[PDB]
């Protein structure tokens, strides 16, 4: 999807 | 009191592209703004100079700030590894917004993203703390090297950075 994470990037 | 302005000079495989400058909203988010200001000058002995934008998704954003691992798993704040979500007064209202990347509530380090579109789904989850003041066109040219999955085709780095005001 459209997230901005640090480590486990999700869809 | 004046809000600090900082700059990044971007390079594409070592070729200088241009300068982007940011206004940091130290009046609304003093601690988050301070963190990004001090990492841009390198005054604590570490920072963004020489690091890369490891994830760029066209129409969404450019993510960078991982100066330890360079891949989304590292970076740290000037306060220790992570710090709290200061507040969520500001929203992701348009292109140019500067916001913190994180891994959940109160996990802010050094990783940030520059929005190239309004991303209202991140409101209340990512602390907005600045905006592009000049050089939006360099952010648009950066976006050209991204892809739907985030990998960039060229190495985009912060060749230099510092505070202007």
């Amino acid at each position: 999807x459209l997230l901005v994470t640090a480590g486990i990037v999700l869809a | 009191m004046v809000n600090p302005t900082v700059f990044f000079d971007i390079a594409v495989d070592g070729e200088p592209l241009g300068r982007v400058s940011f206004e940091l909203f130290a009046d609304k988010v003093p601690k988050t703004a301070e963190n990004f200001r001090a990492l841009s000058t390198g005054e604590k002995g570490f920072g963004y100079k020489g690091s890369c934008f490891h994830r760029i998704i066209p129409g969404f954003m450019c993510q960078g700030g991982d100066f330890t691992r360079h891949n989304g798993t590292g970076g740290k704040s000037i306060y220790g590894e992570k710090f709290e979500d200061e507040n969520f007064i500001l929203k992701h209202t348009g292109p140019g917004i500067l916001s913190m990347a994180n891994a959940g509530p109160n996990t802010n380090g050094s990783q940030f993203f520059i929005c190239t579109a309004k991303t209202e789904w991140l409101d209340g989850k990512h602390v907005v703390f600045g905006k592009v003041k000049e050089g939006m066109n360099i952010v648009e040219a950066m976006e050209r090297f991204g892809s739907r999955n985030g990998k960039t085709s060229k190495k985009i780095t912060i060749a230099d950075c510092g505070q202007l005001e």
